[PDB]
C-alpha cells in the first residue's frame, strides 16, 4: 500500500487536478499556476485514456524552475494504476554492455503491457482434524481429513503430494487455510480459536485472477532458457529483432482473438538535451511502429550544440525530432505564485511559517530561485527546534540566509578571492604571505 | 626410487589450505533471522514463478 | 597507534542548542562553518527529508574534508556513511550511472531487531506419556513428550506435543547432550556434546561444548542491520553449492550487472511490508562525494533526476576548484565545477583560510597526537613557515623533525633541528624555482 | 643469491650507507655520494622502521640519471625481508580488466602486510596394529589401535564415529598417520621403510618417512605473513586463491574492503595479527591520469596508507588530461601533500667511481688509462652511457685475448657504436635518406 | 620446391675470427661496419654474463637493418631462443599493451629441464590378482599385489605392482595379448594397442595392430627437453589435471590471455633458481627483436624503462627507419627515430649506410643466383642502372617476372628486350605518382 516514502520536492504534487471541462483550477491537487501547462497536459492524459492513437512524440520546454518535470509527475500521477510509466534519464541510454540503440528500443517496450485474465477455483474453510498413514521405511503414505464451513461440514482424502504440502506448513483443526487444487498452494489467513471468525459462504468457489505483464518482459523470457534470469539480474543484451518481429505477430493474435487486451503506457524522457545523434535518428523511424508509446519530453536547455555534431541546432534537437513532435512551452512565476507554492510546501513538510517569515521568504525567493528559498523552509525548522517552540520567525530565516549562501552570492566571494581558488589554468595561492 | 621419494615428497603449499579456511570462516555467530524472508534466491524465484 | 592526517577530530565539537566553541574536537577557527554543518546533523537525525545536498566550497588546505569527517563523527558509528570519489565513478565493467545509482543506494541503512525464548541445556531423560488415543486402536498413542533440561545453578523439566519426536530424531539426540530449543518455532538444534564426557574416550572426533551458563530458560534479543544495496545484490545473485546455474558460477566469473528497476521496487516492498509491522527500521545515511569537478556532465545530469527521488539519502560535496570549464563541455563555465542547473539544487557553505595564530594552535594541537612535543622558540619558526610556504608543509616536517631528535637524542625539537629538516626536505615553490634555473629538463 | 644471477642496470646498490648518526659515507653499500638525498631517504627507512606513522607521501626529483631509481631500489634492500614492498610504474596501472581507481587502490593494498600466528594440537605416530570387531558382536565394538614412536608407545581407544571415520582413507596400519585434536580429522603421511620392497613398480601416492620423534601429541604454534590484498582477493570468490595466480581478480567491491578492515580490527584487539607498514615506490609517475591523481589525494588520508615514494624527471610541463601545465607534472594539490627530494647531477670525480664499482660488478679488469678516457667520453654523454662501453670493450678486448681492456679497444668501441649526439647529426645531414614527419623519403641515389 | 620470399640467401654475418669482414660473404656485400658492430653483439650473448643489455641499430629504409637482424639469429643458433616482434603487434584487445611487452620479454628467454624415466613395456603375457585372505580390519575386499607378466622381442620379464596401478590398467581396458607402456615415475598405463600377430585371428577388426616393442623389457632414458620459462607461466596459469566436470568445460573455453601477477613469477623464479643449483637445469639467455619501434606508445616506451633495468631481462634489439618525427601518444613532442630521449640514453646507437651502384649490380647477380634464373650481363648493366634509378628492392622484384616472359619467348637467358617489356607492364611508385597526379579521378 505505502513504498518507502521520504519528503521530496514533488512529493506534494498528486494528481493533475484539471475541472471535468479540462480547464484547471487556481490552487488544485498540490499544483498552482502554470494554466495553459496543465491544460496541455490534461489533453494528452485524456488522449491516452481513450488508448485509440499510437506514436505520437510531444515535448514541454521551458526555463530551469518551471515544474515541467513536475507537471509530468503530475501527469504520471493522475494517469492512475494499472497504466505502466516509464521515465529514464537522457544519460541513462548509454550503457558499456548494451548499445545505445537497443537499450532505446528497450525503453520503448517496457511502456506497454499487456493484461491477461484466468479463473482458478479455490477451497477456503475450517479443519476438523487431520488423519495420515505412514510407514517406517514403508513408502507410500495415506492421508485424510476433514474441512468444516458454516454451511457445509465434509470429508476429504489426501493426495500424495497434497501430503507433502500439509507436512511443509503446520496444519492443524484450529488454523483454517485456504487451498487452490490447480496449483497445489497452501494460503494460512491466520490463526481461529487457540482470531478471524470461519468463512461465510460455500466451502468450494471460483474466483478469477488476472496476470498483467509489460512486453519488455515477454521479450526478455523467450530469448533464452536462462533469459528468464535476465529479468531480475538485469543482464542481457542484443536481443534477436527476429523475436521481437515475432512477439508482435503472437501480440496481434491475442489482441484479435481476445484474450489478452494490451494497457498503453506512457514513456517519459528527462534531460533529452544530451543525446547522441544515433538515438535521435532511431527514435525518428521508431515512433511510427504500431506500438509506439506516447512520448513525453523536457528540455531546459536553449539554443546549443547537439552533442555527437559540431553545428548548434535550435532547442538542443534536430528540427526531424522537432518536426513530428509538438512543442509545450512553459512561463515563469509570479511574486505571488512563489509564495503559494512556498506555503504548499510548509504544508507538505508540516512546518508553521510566521507572516512575516513567509513575506520575507518570498521577496528572498523571488530575487534568488525558487528551488532554493524552497531549500531553506525545511532547515528554518531544524533552527527553531532548538528554540524550543514551534514557529518560523525572520531572525531565524536570516541566520538561515547567512549560513547557507544563494549561488549568485557565491559567484562574488569566488572572484574577489580568485587568487586563493584554483583558476582553470591550475595556478592556486594557498598561502597567506 | 631414492630420487623418487627424494622428488615426490617435497611439494609446498605456496600458502596454505589453513590459510585458506582461515581467512574465511566467520567469527560471527549463526543468528537465525527473518532476513532468511529478506534474501529469496534467484534461484526460488524461479520457482515461484 | 596510527595517524594520517586526522585522528585529532573528534566530532563537531558544538555545545547544547547554541554557537560552537573556539576549540572542540581538534578544531580551530571556522566557527560560522562547522555551526551551518551542525543545523545539518540535525537534518540528517530527523530523518525525513530526502535527496537534499550541501556543497562546502573552498581553497586548498581550509579544513575541507575534515568537516565532512567530522559529520561522519557526529552521526555515530552506526549510521551508514559512504566515503566515495568523483574518480571512481568511471568503471569498465558497468556504466557510470549504474555505480552512481549503487552507491546511492548504499548511504541508506535498514535495522532488525529480534525476540526469542530459548531453552538450552543437558539432557536429564527423555520418556514418552501414553494416554488413550480419540479414536479406539491396539497399538501406542503418545500424549506428550517430558524432556529435562540441566544448566548451571538450575534445573528444570518441560512437556511437549508428540510432534516433537520427529524434529528430535532430526536431530539424533538422545542423553547427556546439550541442545538447542525455540519457544515457539520449535525444533531442536544439537551445539554438541557436554562438557563431562570427554574422559571416557581416550580419543573421539567430537567436541564437547560445556553447559549453558545462568538459567535453563532465556530470553534475549539481537539487533542486525544491513544496508539496501548489500540486501539487493544477495536477491540478484544466485546462491547455491551444486546447483547448474551455479556450476555456471564457477569456471566462469562474476562482474557487476546493471540491477534492473522491477528488482529495486520489488525488494522496496518487501522492506516496506517488514518497516509497517514494526520489525524493520528505516534509518537514511550520507553520501560523501570528494572532489566533484572530476565527474563529467554525464553524471551531473543524472544527479539532477536521482536527487529528485523519494528514498535519495542526504549527500555532501567537496570542490575546491573556481570557475572552470565542466567536464565534457569545453565552451561551457560555471563556478566550483558544478553546472548551474545542479547549483540550484544544493546550499554552498563557504570556508575561508585559517589565520596565522590559527596555524600555530593547529600546529601545537598535531603536536599531541603526534606524541611529540617542541618547544616555544621551535613552534614560532614552523608557524612563520606554515603561513610561507604552506600549512600542510610545517604538518609534515614534523615527523622528520622527531626522527633527527632521535638522531640527535634529544627527546624535543630545536630551531637547528627544523632548520636541518628545512634543506633535507622541500616545498612546491623552491623547487618550482629550482626548475627555472636548470636546463637539465630537471 | 635466491633471486637469479643476471645482472642488472643497478646491481651493485646494496641498502644505503647511512650510519647509526645517519651521515652518508662517500663510498659505502655498493652506492656513491648523493649525500643529502641519501641522508633524506634515511630518514624515511627510520619513519618506516618505526611504523607509528602512516598516510604520508614523498617526492623524489632530478634530471634524467642523476640516481633516482637506484635511490629508493637502495631503500628497499636496506628494508629487507619481511617488510612488504610494491614496486610499479604509472603506466602499468591503465588496464582494460581493472578500471584505474580499482587498480590503484590494490596498488595501496598490497604494500601493508599482516603477519598472523595459529596453534595447533596434533596428534602424530606410526601405527603398530588396528582391531576392529565386527560380527563378534557387533554395532561399534570398541576397536582398539597401537601407535608408535620412536621415544613412545601408547593405545587409543576408538569410539564409534572414529571407527566410522577411520574406514574412510582405509589404513591396514604398517603407516604413519596423524590425527587432528580438535576436528579428528585423520592424514595419512605416508608408508614405513618396511613396505619398500614390496612392488618393483608403485603408484605415485605411495612414500617413505622416518617415524616421529619424542612425544605423541604436541602443541605448535605456526606463522604466516599475508597481505591485506591476498585477504581481500580470497574473501571476494568461492575460490581466491587461483584469481591470484591467474591475475584476474574482477574489480573487488569496496563493501567486502569494510569488512576485512572490521576482521583486521578484530584481530589486533584479539593480539593474534600484527601488522607490519609497508612501502609503495611508482616510478615514472611524470604520466598519470588526472583521475588517479585525485584518488591518491583522497586514499592516502585512510587509517592503513602506505608509505608512497615516487621518481619524476619531467620539469614544468602539462598534464596527461588537461591542456594546462602544472610545474612538475603533477597537480599543485598533489604537491600540497608531499615532501620534495631533490637530486644532483654527479661531478667527474664521483663518476670514475661510479664506472670502476661498476667494472668490480662486470668483474672486467681495466687499465689506469681505459677510466681517462671512459671518464672523458662519460662527461660529455651521459653515466649510463660509457657503462655499456665498458661491457662492449671487454668483449672487443676478448677477441684480442690478453686480460685486461686496452685503451685502443675502448677507442673501437667508441667508434663502433655511435653516441646519442652524434646520430642526431648524421640523421641532420641524411635527413633526405631517412622518413620524414611529413612522410616524404627519397628512395633513389641517382638524380 | 623451394620458396624464396627476399630472403634466405644470408646464411649469417660471415665474420673471420680476428672480428673483421670479409668484403663479401654468405650473401652479404659491403656493411663492414654494421657486421663488426653486431658480431660483438652476438659475443656478449653468448657470454650470458649481462642481462637487459640492448643496442639499436638505426638506418634508412632499404639499407639491410631487418636482414641483418635475420643474420644474428642465424649466428646464435637454433639452441638460443630468438623471438621476433613488431609494435604493431603488441597492442592487444584481450590484455592490456604492457602484459604483452612484459610476456614477450619472458618468452625470449629459456631454461632446459633433464629428467630420467625408467618404463617396463611389451606384451602381456598372462596378468593375475592376487587377494589377501587376511581381512585386515581395514577393508572388506582387497589385493595384495597384482602380477603382470611382460613379453618383448629381446626377452621377457613378470613384474609385480601395485592394487592402484592394476585398477588404472583396469580401466583401460587391456586384455592378454595387448602391449601396454607402464611408467615408473608417474604410474600411468597406456595401451599402444593389440599385439601384430593376433590380427589374423578375426576376419574384421576395430582395434589398430602395432608391433612388438623392441628392447628388454626394462629401459633407462632422459630427456634433455628445454622450455621457456613464460611456457611455464602459461603451463602454470591452466592446469590441465582433474577429471571434474567443472575442468572439462574449462578446457571447452577459449584460452583467454590475462595479466599474471608478479607473486606467481617469482615463485617460477624461486624453483627455476633452485633447479640450477641444484644442477638439473641450465638457464640460458635469449634474444628480443622489435621492428618499427616507432609505431609504440609513449606507455609502452616508458615501461620499456623499468622492464630493462630486471635482472631477467633479456637483450632486446632495436631497428628504426623514420629521423626526427612525433612521438606517437605525444602533442608536442619531437625526437630522433620517433623514440623518447630517456630510452635513447639508454639503448646503443648503430648506423647503417646507403649502397653503391656497384654493389647493387652485385646484389642482383646473388638475387640472380639464389633465384636460380640465367642474366645477360648486358641486361645485367641495365637491371642495375634501372635499380639506381628508383629503388634498390625494385629491381630484386624485377627479376622474378622477367623469367616467365623468358618462358614464354622459350629463351634460357634474360635478354634486354624482355625487361624492357617488363618495365611497361610493372611500375614503380615515382611513376604512379606522376601518372597520378594528372587524370580525372585519382587516376
Ligand atoms: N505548479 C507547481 N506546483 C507545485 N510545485 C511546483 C510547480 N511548479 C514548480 N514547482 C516546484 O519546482 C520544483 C522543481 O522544479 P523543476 O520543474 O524540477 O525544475 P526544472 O524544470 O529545472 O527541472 C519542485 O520542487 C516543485 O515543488
Ligand atoms: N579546525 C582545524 N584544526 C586543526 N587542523 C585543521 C582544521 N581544519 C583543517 N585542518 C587540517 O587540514 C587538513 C585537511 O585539509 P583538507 O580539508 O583535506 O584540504 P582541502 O580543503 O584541500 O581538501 C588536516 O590534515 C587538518 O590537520
Ligand atoms: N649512488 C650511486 N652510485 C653509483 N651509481 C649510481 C648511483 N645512483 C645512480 N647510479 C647510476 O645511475 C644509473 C641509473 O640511473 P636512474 O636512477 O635510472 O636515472 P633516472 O631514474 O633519472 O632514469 C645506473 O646505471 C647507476 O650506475
Ligand atoms: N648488404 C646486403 N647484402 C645483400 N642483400 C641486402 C643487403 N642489404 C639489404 N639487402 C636486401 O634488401 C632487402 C630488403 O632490405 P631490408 O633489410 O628489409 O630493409 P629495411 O632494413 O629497411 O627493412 C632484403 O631482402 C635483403 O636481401
Ligand atoms: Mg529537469
Ligand atoms: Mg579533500
Ligand atoms: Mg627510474
Amino acid at each position: 500500500l505505502k513504498s518507502l516514502s521520504l519528503i521530496a520536492a514533488h512529493s506534494h504534487i498528486t494528481g493533475l487536478g484539471l475541472d471535468e471541462n479540462l480547464q484547471p483550477r487556481p490552487t488544485s491537487e498540490g499544483m498552482v499556476g502554470q494554466l495553459q501547462a496543465r491544460r496541455a497536459a490534461g489533453v494528452i492524459l485524456k488522449m491516452v485514456q481513450n488508448g485509440t492513437i499510437a506514436g505520437r512524440a510531444v515535448l514541454v520546454a521551458g526555463p530551469p524552475s518551471t515544474g515541467k518535470t513536475a507537471l509530468a509527475m503530475g501527469v504520471s500521477q493522475s494517469l492512475g494504476k494499472d497504466v505502466p510509466f516509464t521515465a529514464i534519464a537522457g544519460s541513462e541510454i548509454f550503457s558499456l554492455e548494451l548499445s545505445k540503440t537497443e537499450a532505446l528500443t528497450q525503453a520503448f517496450r517496457k511502456s506497454i503491457g499487456i493484461k491477461i485474465k484466468e479463473e482458478t477455483e479455490l477451497i477456503e474453510g475450517e479443519v476438523v482434524e487431520i488423519q495420515i498413514d505412514r510407514s517406517i521405511t514403508g513408502g507410500h503414505k495415506q492421508g485424510k481429513l476433514t474441512i468444516k464451513t458454516t454451511d457445509m461440514e465434509t470429508i476429504y482424502e489426501l493426495g500424495n503430494k497434497m501430503i507433502d504440502g500439509l507436512t511443509k506448513e503446520k496444519v492443524l483443526a484450529g488454523d483454517v487455510i485456504s487451498i487452490d487444487k490447480a496449483s497445489g498452494k497452501i494460503t494460512k489467513l491466520g490463526r481461529s480459536f487457540a482470531f478471524v471468525q470461519c468463512p461465510e459462504g460455500e466451502l468450494q468457489k471460483r474466483k478469477t485472477v488476472v496476470h498483467t505483464v509489460s512486453l519488455h518482459e515477454i521479450d526478455v523470457i523467450n530469448s533464452r532458457t536462462q533469459g528468464f534470469l535476465a529479468l531480475f539480474t538485469g543482464d542481457t543484451g542484443e536481443i534477436r529483432s527476429e523475436v521481437r518481429d515475432q512477439i508482435n505477430t503472437k501480440v496481434a493474435e491475442w489482441k484479435e482473438e481476445g484474450k489478452a487486451e494490451i494497457v498503453p503506457g506512457v514513456l517519459f524522457i528527462d534531460e533529452v538535451h544530451m543525446l547522441d545523434i544515433e538515438c535521435f535518428s532511431f527514435i525518428n523511424r521508431a515512433l511510427e511502429d504500431e506500438f509506439a508509446p506516447i512520448v513525453m519530453m523536457a528540455t531546459n536547455r536553449g539554443v546549443s550544440k547537439t552533442r555527437g555534431t559540431n553545428y548548434k541546432s535550435p532547442h538542443g534537437l534536430p528540427l526531424d525530432l522537432l518536426d513530428r513532435s509538438i512543442i509545450i512551452t512553459t512561463k515563469s512565476y509570479n511574486e505571488q505564485e512563489i509564495k503559494t507554492i512556498l506555503s504548499i510546501r510548509a504544508q507538505e513538510e508540516e512546518v508553521e511559517l510566521s507572516s512575516d517569515a513567509l513575506d520575507l521568504l518570498t521577496k528572498t525567493g523571488v530575487e534568488t530561485s525558487l528551488r532554493y528559498s524552497s531549500n531553506l523552509i525545511s532547515v528554518a525548522q531544524q533552527i527553531a527546534m532548538k528554540r524550543k517552540n514551534n514557529t518560523v520567525e525572520v531572525e531565524d530565516v536570516k541566520r538561515a540566509y547567512l549560513l547557507f549562501l544563494d549561488s549568485a552570492r557565491s559567484v562574488k566571494y569566488v572572484q574577489e578571492n580568485e587568487s586563493q581558488y584554483i583558476d582553470d589554468q591550475g595556478n592556486v595561492q594557498i598561502s597567506i604571505a | 626410487v631414492n630420487k623418487l621419494r627424494c622428488d615426490r615428497r617435497p611439494i609446498f603449499g605456496k600458502n596454505l589450505i589453513d590459510l585458506l579456511t582461515k581467512d574465511r570462516r566467520v567469527k560471527y555467530d549463526k543468528s537465525s533471522i527473518i532476513d532468511n524472508e529478506l534474501i529469496k534466491p534467484l534461484q526460488t524465484r524461479v520457482l515461484d514463478n | 597507534t596510527r595517524t594520517a592526517a586526522h585522528t585529532h577530530i573528534k566530532g563537531l565539537g558544538l555545545d547544547e542548542s547554541g554557537v560552537a566553541k573556539r576549540v572542540e574536537g581538534g578544531f580551530v577557527g571556522q566557527i560560522e562553518a562547522r555551526e551551518a554543518c551542525g543545523v545539518i546533523v540535525d537534518l540528517i537525525k530527523a530523518k525525513k527529508m530526502s535527496g537534499r545536498a550541501i556543497l562546502l566550497a573552498g581553497g586548498p588546505s581550509t579544513g575541507k574534508t575534515a568537516l565532512a569527517l567530522a559529520i561522519s563523527q557526529e552521526l555515530g558509528p552506526k549510521v551508514p556513511f559512504c566515503p566515495l570519489v568523483g574518480s571512481e565513478l568511471y568503471s569498465v565493467e558497468v556504466k557510470k550511472t549504474e555505480t552512481l545509482m549503487e552507491n546511492f543506494r548504499r548511504a541508506i541503512g535498514l535495522r532488525i531487531k529480534e525476540t526469542k525464548e530459548v531453552y538450552e541445556g543437558e539432557v536429564t531423560e527423555l520418556t514418552p506419556e501414553d494416554a488413550e488415543n480419540p479414536l479406539g486402536g491396539y497399538g501406542k498413542t503418545i500424549s506428550h513428550v517430558i524432556v529435562g533440561l540441566k544448566s548451571a545453578k538450575g534445573t528444570k523439566t518441560l512437556r511437549l506435543d508428540p510432534t516433537i519426536y520427529e524434529s528430535i530424531q532430526r536431530e539424533k539426540v538422545s542423553i547427556g547432550d546439550v541442545i538447542y530449543i525455540e519457544a515457539n518455532t520449535g525444533a531442536v538444534k544439537r551445539v554438541g556434546r557436554s562438557d563431562a564426557y570427554a574422559t571416557e574416550f581416550d580419543l573421539e572426533t567430537e567436541e564437547y561444548v560445556p553447559l549453558p551458563k545462568g538459567e535453563v530458560h532465556k530470553k534475549k534479543e539481537i539487533v542486525q542491520d544491513v544496508t539496501l544495496h548489500d540486501l539487493d545484490v544477495a536477491n540478484a545473485r544466485p546462491q547455491g553449492g551444486q546447483d547448474v546455474i551455479s556450476m555456471m558460477g564457477q569456471l566462469l566469473k562474476p562482474k557487476k550487472t546493471e540491477i534492473t528497476e522491477k528488482l529495486r521496487q520489488e525488494v522496496n516492498k518487501v522492506v516496506a511490508k517488514y518497516i509497517d509491522q514494526g520489525v524493520a527500521e528505516l534509518i537514511p545515511g550520507v553520501l560523501f562525494i570528494d572532489e566533484v569537478n572530476m565527474l563529467d556532465i554525464e553524471i551531473f545530469t543524472y544527479l539532477n533526476k536521482a536527487l529528485e527521488s523519494n528514498i535519495a539519502p542526504v549527500v555532501v560535496l567537496a570542490s575546491n576548484r573556481g570557475m572552470t570549464t565542466v567536464r565534457g563541455t569545453e565552451d561551457v563555465i560555471s563556478p566550483h565545477g558544478v553546472p548551474p542547473d545542479l547549483i540550484d539544487r544544493l546550499l554552498i557553505v563557504r570556508t575561508l583560510p585559517y589565520d596565522k595564530d590559527e596555524i600555530r594552535t593547529i600546529i601545537e594541537r598535531r603536536a599531541t597526537v603526534e606524541r611529540l612535543q617542541v618547544e616555544s622558540s621551535a613552534l614560532d619558526l614552523l608557524a612563520t613557515m606554515g603561513t610561507e610556504t604552506s600549512l600542510r608543509y610545517a604538518l609534515q616536517l614534523l615527523a622528520p623533525c622527531g626522527i633527527l631528535a632521535q638522531t640527535s637524542n634529544r627527546k624535543e625539537i630545536v630551531v637547528n633541528d627544523v632548520n636541518e629538516a628545512k634543506l633535507l626536505f622541500l616545498d612546491a615553490k623552491r623547487s618550482t624555482k629550482i626548475l627555472e634555473t636548470s636546463a637539465n629538463y630537471l
